[PDB]
């Protein structure tokens, strides 16, 4: 298993994470709304899905992973996780801040 | 084991007819009973019953309209809506001519401009067959047509007819299953120690009539998922035993067949779900995904790998692709058959031998030897 | 697009409870399936995982054996299955989509619903 | 239930696709097709004209066709 | 017997032509040749003398009539009629570049577009040989369109020119005859005690300048039910006695080719007149008429079944069906030349052997175990 | 009188078919087809009307034949 | 040496994509990216990135303005220039069902209808490559037209997509060459008394990442006087030591491939300058001129002839042609191999055999007799 | 300064030709080519006249084609 | 189509000479050259020839070994060497081309120039 300390938790909008071992580039970004669905950002840490403006970007590394934001918006407000996928099934989600 | 099938006429069905309608008095015969009818059943002078049609009446237009007018030295067409109308009526007959003058008489497969799909599902509904090999040929026509020939018969007595020789499918529903060989290979350190053999006998096997036939061509064979459509044209039957083989390798009902040879290639076969890869010497075989790359190392000796997860094979430079069905996989954990004989003496030049026939070679010589 | 889930109410720590997760839209029998339980305030976290083809379960290393996921293709619906349920499974769970098709590993979450809960 | 399956023997490192289905072609059945055309034997008319210049100049070009195909027929096919 | 044959260049005759075309003044050459004057014979700058032709003049309409209009920017065609026959004139143009464009600047066979049949019999009336030659492929043109390859050659200078290659025919009226083999075996009821052997050299022969040549390959031949039509790209020669091998077997003066396996397989030849069908094991050989169904079974063994009355050959489950010509066929009652060669001793795996390198190893094995 | 005539021995299981005539491709004979064609720069005239649109679409289509056979002749053929 | 080399499915990266389009709700992702857009990246289902066009629109036209028309139960059109517009508009995409009803939905070469050439340079402009392999691939879109496949996919949801797949280069700028074999044999007036011996391992050799690939098939490779343009699919693997078999026959460190038979055959090969005739036997070979006839004559066993002065060399009664490139061409004096090995001891039955293992073979037969 | 070689063993009888360059296919690249196409239900109107009879019959022919490639798709390529 | 040469002048007998022939127009990389010599009112006698390539030079029979001839493709221009001259060369040379092109076998003359004179 792999343990994830994502920081600064409970905080332009900066977040770091970090992992207990090393995998290269399989990091997911979810953003949650209160009380909604949490509608997923970007996948392998730097591609953009579909319905997401260009602010957000992603930057990997064999040992951290960081997300930043261009600018805040109104309706850019909630909760944010992270997700590793590495080679085996288990999957360890981590702690979330409250933007 | 390209050689063993037998050799025959391809179209000696198609000449044969052709060869009837040149005798005096035949072609009439043929235009009486396409007498304001366009599909009617005919027989002929051999004594079959052929299906005819009537595609392409052009006399209607040429000989009724533009007959008299260009014959009376003052021609005078009325408006270009007729050009080009005529133009389109005398296309079809200029590309019959174009496709026939480079193959000189015989062609495969039947274009779309010689026997078209509104006209070639007409001819299957008449034909005398059964009320599912009809069904099978009617959802498959571009398999159909693409093993159907056609020959240039007659253009006497003012009337074109060239015979479209359609396929016949006699055995329909019985389970094909193929088997794909690799060679396995004893390993050592020291080069030119290492003796090994593989089996000869791949291709396709399925039943026909209580027997077992058996395609050596791996190309000559069709897929449609669940179909094979070959043809028995070049297949060798074999005798129902030929099953146990696969599983029974030693048994001594029917002796299997192999090849031998003191050389070893890190080669691939890429099998319907999975590749049997197979790396010896000094090579690095790999199967990697397309999204997290390696994921597998194989050592040396042969290994399967599945279709579930593994999406690209990998062996020394080249980089084989893996087809992608949904079947269940199997493993059957034995041990190599190879590790029997004694690599001191052994039959190492061999092109088509069997497992009784390199057994009495090793046994003859080694007996040999124990004179004194 | 969307998919629903029943299965909601409270009962006491004791008693099993199988809640089944309807789907519509994609095809259904190309996709895995997860599950994921968040209780209210606090953060996700994953509990099993079962394959496209149904061979292959990896339940969470926190909550295993007493755990059953089970999958239909011919009613295109998932079930999870839970017995001697104790008071911090008392959360919201997530019936959720994988975003890759027919493979054997799994890359993250694509597609969510509506959510029951548990005591 | 199941249409594709495939076992691999390690003993004999040769593995088998089972459950695929059979179309083998036993015989073959013959049909004949028939063109119907009608033979012109030369057009005499002449004109300066632009819409009967292009009738004459198909006409030429059925007649090559048919021309083409008459020697055609006199050699066997090959098969 | 595919592999001792030499391998050469398909058309090394006409890159070398191309080549000479692309030298600096050689195209100015040609063009001042084709003043006025359609065909006219031309020597290059190699040395040859070759034929040229100038199909599809089209600066005659496109430089003269459409140029001074559409460069005067108040273009203004007046009817449609010109717009169709412009459109019929640059047709031929667009069909040769998109069948240059997939085989990459050699074509085989040439097209009709590329080479007219109306001008292609003007072609072959000015080439230098004799008046014999002129007529077969006069009268043949489907099959002199059927090996000739067509080449970019140059563009350059505003003129396109590609080089058209046709076959000459040197040797005429000879006779190729033609065998076809068939593995004769020995029939027991133990299988695997059973030896064979099987010819190799079956393909066509004939005549050359007081040798005979050989082609292998039995399916690089034509035939117009007299010619031959083949090439001696693929063939090796031989010495003159090989004809002595059909009737003396056992001949010294020349040694026949032979191959030897320990197998046997019901797999009939069809021939040009009936099939040698050779049934073995457990099979059903059945030989059928169209109108009246079974009319004879063979045995175990070769056997020879005419086209006189029989139209359908069986073996196993294939359906062999039988050429239709017309010849005096006869049979030769002979005796099986296997059952002098003892089973207990001999040579099993041969590929490439002779009635001789057979004899020896039977001789050398026999003579060994002589000793004591 | 008979052209073609087939024999059959029992002996080697080999039959001969003896009477054909042979057509043997010894050399081959070089001859060169020149094409006439006209290159034009670019058509500068325009028009709303329907037949001039005709013939600029088609003097396009002329010319990418040209274009795309140039590039073409660089290459050597294969054979 | 053709059968060493491993079997591969020949697209099965373009059958797995086509396999993707199928599933529900995918083809409207496809048409949404398309929105007023004709060339845009979209990101399968797959995980993969596939590069979209819009080829051919036509719903523009028909839906438009001959849409509204003919509903209407007294339709007029215009005038006939209309009709021909329309004319030459559908007559691409009759063109492409035409192509896929006889090739059963796989297509190879890529014909200009499907992609055309005006688009295949767009659509390689955009490919994730460096900058070498797309000049590579732009000056040759006559030979990455003939290695590329396309697949009907889907017609669902009133949109038309058919897979086309392309090849891409990886390794380039590294020196190919090419080895020519013959059979050398010993000339002794007895027939019968010869024996001899070829190499094998004919064919492409050049490096791969620190090894050497070999293509045995010599057909199924191009030329451009400096490329090779082969492909890894049907090539196995070898160390890079086999340099030194051409120099250093009897090496220890990598053993050759050679042959043997007791036969033979005065036949030539055609290298890429020059001819390696080797004549044997009794026949007349000789090297002529195209000014002057006869210049050479050889005498029996192999020789060397070049393509300086040289331009037909004839064996027997064929007539090869010399190609005729601009190279150095060099002459290693040696002394023949064969005339080491004893003529009355040999194995002279051999398809797949090594330096080695002829000498084992000799080396044993010679030893066993030396007992007493 | 020299692109072909070629050198000559007389010991082995076996000649090699060196100078040459290298392009090998690794792999493929999938791109997907999308072509638009209008579906029509069936033409109500009909008429005497010359232009619109020619413009049925192509919009049959146009539908033909359409028909023919949907029976096409059901089944799997071959390759 | 023409080609020009130099080298005019007179050298008393025992000095070296040196004379140049330009090409122009036709592919000079494909074509042999030749040099021959005229005395006023004799007769045409023949002189070195240097092949296409240029590892092949055939030099006259009565004057060989004090005669060199080079050939140089990337400035299309030939060179002939000469050393102890002697009376019985004052004559005028000729710089011409052969008639084939690419072939190691000499075929007489198809282009001449208009040639320089020595001593
Ligand atoms: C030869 O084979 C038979 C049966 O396969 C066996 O009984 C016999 O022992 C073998 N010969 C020797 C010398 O072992
Ligand atoms: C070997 O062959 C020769 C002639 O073919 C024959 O005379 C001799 O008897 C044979 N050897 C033996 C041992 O019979
Ligand atoms: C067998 O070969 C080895 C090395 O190749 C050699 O030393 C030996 O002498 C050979 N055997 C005989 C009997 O000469």
């Amino acid at each position: 298993d792999i343990q994830m300390t994502q920081s600064p938790s409970s905080l332009r909008v900066t977040i770091t994470c970090q992992a207990s071992q090393d995998i290269k580039k399989y990091l997911n970004w979810y953003h949650q709304k209160p009380g909604k669905v949490p509608e997923l950002l970007m996948h392998d840490a730097s591609n953009l899905e579909t319905g997401v403006p260009s602010r957000f970007s992603g930057r990997g590394s064999g040992t951290d992973f960081t997300l930043t934001i261009s600018s805040l918006q109104p309706e850019d407000i909630g909760t944010y996780y992270c997700q590793q996928y590495d080679n085996l099934p288990p999957l360890t989600f981590g702690g979330g801040t409250k933007v | 084991l390209g050689f063993l099938l037998g050799v025959g006429s391809a179209c000696a069905s198609g000449i044969a007819v052709s060869k009837v309608l040149h005798l005096e008095g035949e072609v009439n015969k043929i235009k009486s009973a396409l007498l304001s009818t366009n599909k009617a059943v005919v027989s002929l002078s051999n004594g079959v019953s052929v299906l005819t049609i009537k595609v392409l009446d052009l006399k209607n237009y040429i000989d009724k309209q533009l007959l008299p007018i260009v014959n009376k030295q003052s021609c005078s067409i009325s408006n270009i809506e007729t050009v080009i109308e005529f133009q389109q009526k005398n296309n079809r007959l200029l590309e019959i001519t174009r496709e026939f003058s480079v193959n000189a008489g015989v062609t495969t497969p039947v274009s779309t401009y010689m026997l078209t799909n509104s006209e070639l599902l007409s001819l299957i509904n008449d034909m005398p067959i059964t009320n599912d090999q009809k069904k099978l040929m009617s959802s498959n026509v571009q398999i159909v047509r693409q093993q159907s020939y056609s020959i240039m018969s007659i253009i006497k007595e003012e009337v074109l007819a060239y015979v479209v020789q359609l396929p016949l499918y006699g055995v329909i529903d019985t389970p094909c299953w193929k088997l794909h060989t690799s060679p396995l290979c004893t390993t050592n350190t020291k080069e030119g120690s290492n003796i090994c053999l593989t089996r000869t006998d791949r291709g396709w096997y399925c039943d026909n009539a209580g027997s077992v036939s058996f395609f050596p061509q791996a190309e000559t064979c069709k897929v449609q998922s669940n179909r094979v459509f070959c043809d028995t044209m070049n297949s060798l039957t074999l005798p129902s035993e030929v099953n146990l083989c696969n599983i029974d390798i030693f048994n001594p009902k029917y002796d299997c067949k192999i090849m031998t040879s003191k050389t070893d290639v890190s080669s691939s076969v890429i099998t319907s779900l999975g590749a049997i890869v197979s790396c010896y010497g000094k090579t690095k075989c790999t199967a990697s995904n397309k999204n997290r790359g390696i994921i597998k190392t194989f050592s040396n000796g042969c290994d399967y790998v599945s279709n579930k997860g593994v999406d690209t094979v990998s062996v020394g430079n080249t980089l084989y692709y893996v087809n992608k069905q949904e079947g269940k996989s199997l493993y059957v954990k034995g041990e190599p058959i190879i590790n029997f004989y004694d690599p001191l003496v052994f039959p190492s030049s061999e092109f088509d031998a069997s497992i009784s026939q390199v057994n009495e070679k090793i046994n003859q010589s080694l007996a040999f030897i124990r004179k004194s | 697009v969307q998919l629903v889930e029943s299965g909601g109410g409270v009962v006491q720590p004791g008693r099993s409870l199988r809640l089944s997760c309807a789907a519509s839209g994609f095809s259904f029998s190309h996709y895995a399936m997860h599950w994921v339980r968040q209780a209210p305030g606090k953060g996700l976290e994953w509990v099993a995982v079962i394959s496209y083809d149904g061979e292959n379960t990896y339940y969470a290393d926190s909550v295993k054996g007493r755990f059953s996921i089970s999958r239909d293709n011919s009613k295109n619906t998932v079930s999870l299955q839970m017995n001697s349920l104790r008071p911090e499974d008392t959360a919201l769970y997530y019936c959720a989509r994988d975003r890759i098709v027919d493979d054997y590993y799994y890359y993250g979450m694509d597609v969510w619903g509506q959510g029951a809960t548990v005591t | 239930s199941q249409n594709i399956t495939e076992e691999f023997y390690q003993s004999t490192c040769s593995a088998v696709s089972k459950g695929y289905l059979s179309a083998l072609r036993t015989g073959w059945y013959t049909s004949v097709i028939t063109i119907e055309l009608s033979n012109i034997k030369e057009n005499k008319c002449n004109g300066t004209d632009a819409k009967v210049k292009l009738i004459k100049q198909e006409l030429d070009k059925y007649k090559n066709a048919v021309t083409e195909l008459q020697l055609l027929m006199q050699s066997t096919p090959a098969c």
